């Protein structure tokens, strides 16, 4: 009974992270290690003519991008644990994220790592034009 | 090729929208296209879901630079024979809401210590995990009779988990700087421990030079098993499946073999008392 939500590629790198204290510094440290990124994300089929903002509520993915359903690039969502914001919600679940394609193949580490710039609504470093 | 691990055991007849399904594998059938998954605007999200997801299937070989491994070698078992704590946990069924998996119900150990805990799940929602008292059932059969009353006689996690650490600490404060879970078919006490351990790097007390046993979440501390009063979390425990060591049989007949004192009463903490005595006489005789 039930409907198997993962694959068997993720089980120790989401086993680690599900008994972590901290697992933001567990899932570096194991990409550190050498441990493969998360997978079995989910990716969009998408025209790729969107806006290019990173957190959106339709795939907003431009040329350079890729995107994702949000809960699926969320470590925490992955994990099935606590989130670190004092509310407690998510604010990835619910939304699609724009990855650059140079990073497209580990979502969760670029989430885990990146910060989206308030006043543009792209990723530092990856498109905010602003300073 | 799919694992067991974190199935999604809620009844709900369609998946997930593309932008709460925490995988590829849940997104609904409808979105699905060439591998990929497609935005459809006009089929909205679904903001009243609860989705009971599954914690059989942990797997614990990860190979992490400072973080130590929680199985460890039946000679590092015997160097460590102060640290042994026998574990077993009776579980009950999930239950109208979700079927498909099994919560924590009576937790045994060789101190003799029953603990009835209230059956809790980890709940997918539109906004997080919910970790909360779920519809649970005793397994279907009569050697599990004696759990019937235990469905309403249970305490909170918070609670739970704060006497085991109180009991740890009392038991091996003297003894040993570990704990060492001895297990009999491991699965479902690893799916226990995501209840009450918290795993990372080694760790000293916040009071003393001892190595840390112990976690608060309350005041993100550490202690030793003398400085654990208050404290939530086992830290960093260390545990081995009997099983694993070559048995032919079940628990009971493999234990008798050397064994008459300990008589099968069919409670948790008599199986958790027959596995450390199992573990002795086959690793010192
Ligand atoms: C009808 N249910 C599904 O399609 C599903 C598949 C995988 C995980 C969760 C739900
Ligand atoms: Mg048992
Ligand atoms: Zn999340
Ligand atoms: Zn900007
Ligand atoms: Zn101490
Ligand atoms: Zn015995």
């Amino acid at each position: 009974a039930g409907n198997a939500t993962e694959v068997p590629a993720n089980s120790t790198v989401l086993s680690f992270c599900a008994f972590a204290v901290d697992a933001a510094k567990a899932y570096k440290d194991y990409l550190a290690s050498g441990g493969q990124p998360i997978t079995n994300c989910v990716k969009m089929l998408c025209t790729h003519t969107g806006t290019g903002q990173a957190i959106t509520v339709t795939p907003e993915a431009n040329m350079d991008q890729e995107s994702f359903g949000g809960a699926s690039c969320c470590l925490y969502c992955r994990c099935h644990i606590d989130h670190p914001n004092p509310k407690g919600f998510c604010d990835l679940k619910g939304k699609y994220v724009q990855i650059p394609t140079t990073c497209a193949n580990d979502p969760v580490g670029f989430t885990l790592k990146n910060t989206v710039c308030t006043v543009c609504g792209m990723w530092k470093g990856y498109g905010c034009s602003c300073d | 090729n799919v694992t067991g691990l974190f199935k999604d055991c809620s009844k709900v007849i369609t998946g997930l929208h593309p932008t709460q399904a925490p995988t590829h594998l849940s997104v609904d059938t409808k979105f699905k296209t060439e591998g990929l998954c497609v935005d459809i605007p006009g089929i909205p999200k679904d903001m009243t879901y609860r989705r009971l997801i599954s914690m059989m299937g942990f797997k614990m070989n990860y190979q992490v630079n400072g973080y130590p491994n929680m199985f460890i070698t039946r000679e590092e078992a015997i160097r460590h024979v102060r640290a042994w704590i026998g574990f077993d946990v009776e579980g009950c069924h999930a239950t109208r809401e979700a079927v498909g998996t099994n919560l924590p119900l009576q937790l045994g150990f060789s101190t003799g210590v029953n603990l009835v805990a209230v059956p809790t799940g980890y709940v997918d929602t539109p906004n997080n995990t919910d970790f909360s008292r779920v519809s649970a059932k005793p397994p279907p059969g009569d050697q599990f009779k004696h759990l019937i009353p235990l469905m309403y006689k249970g305490l909170p996690w918070n609670v739970v988990r704060i006497k085991i650490v109180q009991m740890l600490s009392d038991t091996l404060k003297n003894l040993s700087d570990r704990v060492v879970f001895v297990l009999w078919a491991h699965g479902f006490e690893l799916t226990s421990m995501k209840y009450f351990v918290k795993i990372g790097p080694e760790r000293t007390c916040c009071l003393c030079d001892r190595r840390a046993t112990c976690f608060s979440t309350a005041s993100d501390t550490y202690a030793c098993w003398h400085h654990s009063i208050g404290f939530d979390y086992v830290y960093n425990p260390f545990m081995i499946d009997v099983q694993q060591w070559g048995f032919t049989g079940n628990l009971q007949s493999n234990h008798d073999l050397y064994c008459q004192v300990h008589g099968n009463a069919h409670v948790a903490s008599c199986d958790a008392i027959m596995t450390r005595c199992l573990a002795v006489h086959e690793c010192f005789v």
